[PDB]
């Protein structure tokens, strides 16, 4: 189970080879193994350009399942740290957001929730094309949605919150909220978006609202003033507490801020 | 959004992945004959009916069977093994507690052995390159019914009759070349005509229903009607052959 | 004992032969895949070929 990596000189095809062993001594292949791998196989029927493509799946007769994945070297963190000293230009940030959202909207549309999006999981080709990876095969809390920090239910809106955090990080180039535990990271969020009201709080949950002091929402230009007015509004619709009011990926791709102007 | 129906678009694209060949009986299979597929299909359906399997287990298993028979020639004596394995995997893909290898072998009258089923599972899955999340007619029926303005009482009956029709198609050679969208569409419109038990009383008329489904799955109305007519014809055959 | 669905469809099976075929069909793939990626997956570690394999 050592991860391997190879490039093909005749076409530049870059591969990675993940291998996972499964038990399977009674009822053959496990249910999860056969479901999770098949879900990955369904995705590549569409060959989406913003998600890493799976190549083959080799099984071995005490069962080893080896997945040959598309491999790119740079992740978003490396891309961000290599930016021009002033930072990424606006049109580049918009282009990265668009592809990011396209890929995420593809996964959500196929009932896949990333649930752990961080700049280390977002990968960028040398040609400036982002591909999402690490999903549907089975820490830092800086990017987890507040409904996850509260051990409540997840759904696909968890990924849109993560997008909000990464959206602002491309401007700040230091992360948005960096907390030490679940309770405190929740606090740093409320110091920006304000402590949510009463009935906007989830019910069956791990921390009551009384665990947090009254706090009003400070402006968003407080945090990312490198960003135009419309981009500020779009960020808030991602950094919206209630997951049912939070913007979707598809709706974000239609926001005026990401509309390519030619 | 709901007007564009981007999900319906993805489904028609995804259902081109796991499609078997129309003519593997001439081109791939030497010993297997189209009459032998109706035999094992009938057996597989009876097994899924006794074990009260989920709706899609049997049509999905038949999908796996056809795709494998499109790839490797299979001996007559091993056809039942192939079918028991397809139920095995399909059960895993759609059932909470799948069929056990022990029960499937018993259902072959103890002709096959569990270890052989398990080894046939790896041959099956690898020959299909792990492409097991095939679009089912069920997936399309559920999507169609979500656009039909009909009482939930009515939808439950349309759903049950449609599901029955889907099973009968999965035993007929003629329907191997039909994508799940087409089999689901035909099943639905055939179901809304109600087995002729009484006149239809639908809030969405049969005319609008067929033209809607025909526009949606990208076929001419006369083509979906012929599919409906094949299914109802297949129903007449099913009933005549049951009484002997 | 047996429900009506319990039924051998098409005669007896040569079990000793079937297991010989089942691995032959299966290792025809394990080698064909090993040939596609020059990476023996059973022994899991590279070969030499079109794909120049590296490590972590």
């Amino acid at each position: 189970g050592t991860v391997y990596k190879a490039r093909d000189p005749h076409s530049g095809h870059f591969v990675a080879l993940k291998s996972v062993r499964v038990p399977n001594g009674e009822e053959g292949l496990p249910i999860s193994t056969v479901r999770e791998v098949a879900l990955l196989r369904r995705l590549e029927a569409f060959e989406h350009p913003n998600v890493v493509r799976l190549m083959d799946v080799c099984a071995t007769s005490e069962i080893k399942v080896t997945l040959v994945f598309e491999h790119v070297d740079q992740d978003l963190r490396t891309y961000l740290d290599k930016a021009p000293p002033p930072g990424l230009p606006a049109e580049t940030i918009k282009d990265l957001m668009r592809q990011f959202l396209r890929g995420l909207d593809f996964l959500h549309a196929n009932c896949i929730v990333h649930r752990d999006l961080k700049p280390e999981n977002i990968l960028v080709t040398s040609g400036g094309t982002v591909k999402l990876a690490d999903f549907g095969l089975a820490v830092t809390l800086w990017y987890r949605a507040p409904e996850v920090l509260l051990q409540s239910t997840y759904a696909t809106p968890v990924d849109m919150w993560s997008v909000g955090c990464i959206f602002a990080e491309m401007f700040r180039r230091k992360p948005l909220f960096c907390g030490n535990s679940e309770a405190d990271q929740l606090g740093k969020i409320f110091d920006l978006i304000g402590l949510p009201p009463e009935d906007d709080w989830p019910r069956d949950v791990s921390l009551p609202r009384g665990a947090f002091p009254p706090r009003g929402p400070r402006p968003v230009q407080s945090v990312v003033p490198e960003m135009e007015e419309s981009g500020a509004q779009l960020l808030l619709e991602m950094l919206t507490f209630n997951p049912h009011k939070r913007i979707s990926a598809f709706r974000a791709l239609q926001h005026s801020y990401l509309h390519k102007d030619e | 959004n709901l007007l564009n129906d981007r999900v319906l678009r993805a489904m028609l694209k995804a259902e081109e992945t796991c499609a078997p060949s129309v003519s593997y009986f001439k081109c791939v299979q030497k010993e297997v004959l189209p009459s032998m597929r109706k035999i094992v299909a009938t057996w597989m359906l009876e097994v899924c009916e006794e074990q009260k399997c989920e709706e899609e287990v049997f049509p999905l298993a038949m999908n796996y069977l056809d795709r494998f028979l499109s790839l490797e020639p299979v001996k007559k004596s091993r056809l039942q093994l192939l079918g028991a394995t397809c139920m095995f995997v399909a059960s895993k893909m759609k059932e909470t507690i799948p069929l056990t290898a022990e029960k499937l072998c018993i259902y072959t009258d103890n002709s096959i052995r569990p270890e052989e089923l398990l080894q046939m599972e790896l041959l099956l899955v690898n020959k299909l390159k792990w492409n097991l999340a095939a679009m089912t007619p069920h997936d399309f029926i559920e999507h169609f019914l979500s656009k039909m303005p009909e009482a939930e009482e009515n939808k439950q009956i349309i759903r049950k009759h449609a599901q029955t029709f889907v099973a009968l198609c999965a035993t007929d050679v003629k329907f191997i070349s039909n994508p799940p969208s087409m089999v689901a569409a035909g099943s639905v419109v055939a179901a809304v005509q109600g087995l002729n038990l009484r006149s239809p009383n639908n809030f969405l008329s049969y005319y609008r229903l067929t033209r809607f489904l025909s526009r949606v799955i990208k076929c001419d109305p006369d083509c979906l009607r012929a599919c409906q007519e094949q299914i109802e014809a297949l129903l007449e055959s099913s009933l005549r052959q049951a009484q002997q | 004992f047996k429900p009506s669905a319990c039924r051998n469809l098409f005669g007896p099976v040569d079990h000793e032969e079937l297991t010989r075929d089942l691995e032959k069909h299966c290792r025809d793939m394990e080698e064909a895949s090993q040939r596609k990626w020059n990476f023996d997956f059973q022994n899991h570690k590279p070969l030499e070929g079109k794909y120049e394999w590296q490590e972590v």
